[PDB]
């Protein structure tokens, strides 16, 4: 029966063996009678408290079990850890499972604390805690799949057991890539990110064949230009080349300009010149330009039926940029040449906009562009806009062109010319961190010429983009709270926002200072700065800050910016974005609604979510006009390069755009948003897409920068062309050798059908006798009597959502070597001799 | 997989908490 617990009195004796027997019996019967031993408490504890007792460990185990039954695990862990061996190593009972779970929770919390302060100040860890933790690690390792020990380790830092897990049998190294995914998806500690990446690259290096793609995509985060430079050097000296060519191509497609400049500088300290040429991006830019030119197809019919619908309002400017979006990087000014009287029908800043559109059409033309800009436009507005457009062409790719703009700013009329020249110089020298350009733009800002300073702020932000120069931010803010001309404040807003791009918590004191500043433009700038500093990673602290500002602040502009920052904060996880903004879209004030629409447009890039589309469906009927314009622009941005089979609202939204643009009594801003949406939907001739994410899951800094300064068009129309930096070509290039583009034939896996390029009186009844007449006429009349795939060549455009439905050209003699499951540029593994089919148009 | 589920759940819980806090603030402002 065992219905009594008088054995506890055996602990009250003095002989040791009595206490040992009582402790053993209690441990045997803890699971049932914990009610009585709950009152013993101290009598057991003193047994462990005395050092001279023989079996203090058994007493500690009994007390731990009793406390666990009570529920106060914070002491059950202590008393279990105090006991040794038989305490938990049995790993058999549910009590053991609970104790190990709780103690390893304590261990991981303590590991986080130690990682916070690793400067010797880190608190010590009981060696028994480490022992049970790594015993659990080894048990779950030798037990089954090792994809749980890795997660526990990266939770508790513990890079040693991480390396042990990956370096053990590990089944296949594929899980390593899975770990990499975790390292880039479900962790926000940059300090831990560095160590995890270093471990990953070391593990890649010690393999028989290092995974060059993974190590390069880790080193781009690690910011080690000399490391990847010597990696390329040893790859070349290993007679590999092809993989080095690839690694360079993804390096340019993902890494920042300064990283590539440092890499080429280190390489400068036969094959090496080719390496430098493709690292500078000449070949990549030429290939992208060739793909855009050859695959250019813009439906001028929609532009025709729009240009006859404009009532000579200001919307012409929007059309001026809309076709530009449809002709970005396609060098196709066919509409501009064909329709020229209306091109000249607009002047003042519209001339600036037209020249900017002409330049942005000729995006990435490189050597030709210098004389090309003069050919069409050889008038302060004209020259300023030409300088701005030349800056547009060489976006992040200026080089010697920078020098031109440099001198082209010194000889300026201190007017619109200076504004355009500064904007172009800042755009082209994006992130170059050159001291001379910074000093010249600082002088331009100090000129205090309103519009000139307005452009100088953006230029100084672009040149200092993500630089975190203390001098830069100091001078910028010192001018920010010293000058009038609120336009210059608007420029300096984005200027200081861009200097802190993606820096995370590198300096949040500036965000606090900007949010606490009295000037409303300064608070708007603070929200923009938090958006730029926390791009990608959905840091909930920053999202909470901006939501609180958007809900509590009094200025409508800062609320708009705070809501718009949601896109910049959540583009990496587009699913969460409609959830939060499901109701931001229904505020009592319309500014928050516009911010909600813009955030919806920014966060999900081109995903056919059909949830953001659903939210924007009724909002485009809002009585307020500018919220309708923002909704139209956002719906266009989310719905680029999509069709009816992809989502059932593309044709409906196209005809809605037409029916609002052709309307006459609607607000000018509503039709402005309509034509902007028309330009965005078919932007780039159905050949480019906007995506802040890169191919390898990296954040594309030019894309986010450009979309931010495009959303900054409420205060300045000329900034709209900046959206050009957000487009990425949706192409895959069949380049095998250094200069060969063989006609390799590969198909797709389109299941149901094909998709992609979309589109190119009354009679009265008189029922008296009409029925009889018709029936007798009827008697008189009686008396009278799909593919599933497409063959493609080297410059083949592939939809971003269709990047996984391709087929390996195994039927062809030549098959690629790089994993062909994503867009960009790939390599082709060339088979045996008799190589032919050379294409070079 | 299991760790992925755990991290999904943590992130979703934090996001829901942020949304709830914003709702309480906006309810207060709407009452005002």
């Amino acid at each position: 029966i065992t219905s009594a617990a008088g054995i506890i009195s055996l602990l009250d004796e003095d002989e040791p063996q009595l206490k040992e027997f009582a402790l053993h019996k209690l441990n045997a019967v803890v699971n049932d009678f914990w009610a009585e031993i709950s009152e013993s408490v101290d009598k057991i504890e003193v047994l462990y408290e005395d050092e001279g007792f023989r079996s203090r460990q058994f007493a500690a185990l009994v007390a731990s079990k009793v406390f666990y039954h009570l529920g106060a695990f914070e002491e059950s862990l202590n008393y279990a850890l105090g006991a040794g061996d038989l305490f938990n190593v049995n790993d058999n009972s549910e009590y053991v499972e609970t104790i190990i779970a709780k103690c390893i929770d304590h261990y991981t919390k303590q590991c986080v604390e130690n990682a916070d302060l690793p400067e010797g100040e880190k608190k010590p860890i009981d060696q028994r805690l480490e022992g049970i933790v790594n015993k659990m690690f080894q048990r779950c390792l030798d037990d089954h799949k090792y994809k749980q020990a890795i997660g526990i380790a990266l939770e508790t830092r513990r890079l040693d057991v991480f390396e042990k897990t990956i370096l053990e049998s590990n089944d296949v190294p594929g899980m390593l890539a899975y770990s990499l995914k975790l390292c880039m998806s479900l962790m926000q500690n940059k300090q831990f990110r560095n160590k995890v990446l270093r471990v990953l690259v070391k593990i890649y290096m010690n393999l028989e064949k290092p995974d060059f793609i993974n190590v390069c995509q880790c080193l781009i985060f690690l910011d080690d230009p000399q490391a990847v430079s010597d990696i390329l050097e040893k790859l070349v000296k290993e007679d590999n080349l092809l993989m080095a060519y690839q690694i360079c191509f993804d390096l340019y497609e993902s890494a920042s300009q300064q990283f590539l400049s440092s890499v080429i500088q280190n390489l400068r300290t036969d094959q090496t010149l080719k390496m430098i040429k493709i690292l500078s991006g000449e070949m990549a830019i030429e290939l992208h330009l060739q793909f855009l030119i050859r695959n250019n197809n813009t439906d001028l019919m929609i532009l025709k039926n729009t240009k006859d619908a404009v009532r000579n309002s200001v919307c012409h400017t929007a059309t001026v940029i809309a076709n530009s979006f449809m002709h970005c990087g396609t060098t196709s000014d066919q509409f501009l040449r064909d329709n020229l009287e209306w091109l000249a029908r607009a002047t003042n800043w519209a001339k600036f906009t037209a020249t900017a559109s002409l330049g942005v059409i000729h995006k990435g033309h490189e050597k030709e562009a210098l004389q090309l800009m003069a050919t069409y436009l050889p008038s302060a507005y004209q020259e300023g806009g030409g300088l701005y457009a030349l800056g547009l062409i060489h976006a992040n790719h200026g080089g010697d062109i920078i020098d031109y703009l440099l001198n082209q700013l010194k000889n300026a009329s201190n007017d619109i010319v200076r504004h355009g020249g500064s904007l172009g110089l800042g755009l082209a020298a994006m992130g170059t961190a050159r001291q001379d350009v910074y000093d010249l733009l600082k002088t331009n800002l100090y000129q205090d010429d309103a519009v000139t300073g307005e452009a100088a702020g953006l230029a100084l932000g672009l040149v200092m983009l993500g630089s975190k120069n203390a001098q830069a931010i100091e001078d910028m803010v010192g001018y920010a709270q010293e000058t009038q001309h609120e336009k210059i404040l608007r420029g300096l807003a984005v200027g200081i926002a861009l200097v802190m791009y993606g820096r995370m918590e590198e300096a949040d004191a500036l965000i606090e200072s900007l949010c606490r500043d009295k000037d409303p433009i300064l608070r708007r700038s603070g929200m923009y700065t938090v958006a730029m500093a926390y791009c990608g990673s959905g840091n909930n602290k920053a999202i909470r800050r901006l939501l609180h500002v958007a809900v509590s602040d009094v200025n409508d502009d800062v609320r708009r910016a705070a809501v718009e920052s949601l896109g910049f904060i959540l583009f990496r996880t587009p699913e969460q974005c409609p959830s939060v903004v499901s109701l931001l879209s229904e505020s009592y004030n319309p500014h928050v609604r516009y911010g909600a629409a813009m955030a919806l447009g920014i966060c999900c890039a081109g995903t056919g979510n059909k949830e953001a589309i659903n939210l924007l469906e009724p909002m485009t009927n809002d009585p307020v006009n500018y919220v309708r314009q923002g909704a139209l622009i956002a719906s266009a941005l989310i719905m680029i390069q999509q069709t009816e089979i992809t989502c059932p609202k593309v044709n409906q939204f196209r005809q809605l755009y037409s029916k609002v643009i052709n309307d006459k009594h609607d607000d000018v801003m509503a039709k402005f948003g309509a034509i902007l949406a028309q330009g965005i939907l078919d932007a780039g001739g159905h050949n480019v897409t906007i995506s802040l994410q890169s191919r390898t899951g990296h954040t594309h800094m030019p894309s986010v920068v450009g979309v931010l300064v495009f959303t900054q068009f409420w205060f300045w129309f000329p900034l709209s062309h900046f959206l050009s930096l957000a487009y990425t070509p949706t192409c895959v290039i069949g380049l095998n050798k250094d200069l060969k583009m063989p006609k390799v034939q590969y198909k797709s896996n389109c299941k149901p059908s094909t998709f992609a390029y979309p589109a190119p009186k009354v009679s009265t009844a008189v029922l008296s006798i009409t029925a009889k007449a018709k029936k007798k006429e009827k008697e008189k009349e009686k008396k009278e009597e799909e593919p599933n795939f497409q063959l493609l060549d080297n410059p083949a455009r592939v939809m971003p959502a269709q990047l996984k439905v391709l087929t390996m050209p195994e039927t062809c003699r030549y098959q690629p070597f790089k994993p062909l499951s994503i867009g960009g540029i790939i390599i082709l593994k060339d088979t045996s001799e008799d190589i032919e089919e050379l294409v070079e148009p | 997989d299991l760790y992925s589920r755990y991290k999904k759940l943590q992130q979703e819980l934090e996001f829901l908490e942020v949304q709830e806090e914003y709702i309480k603030d906006e309810q207060k402002n709407l009452k005002k």
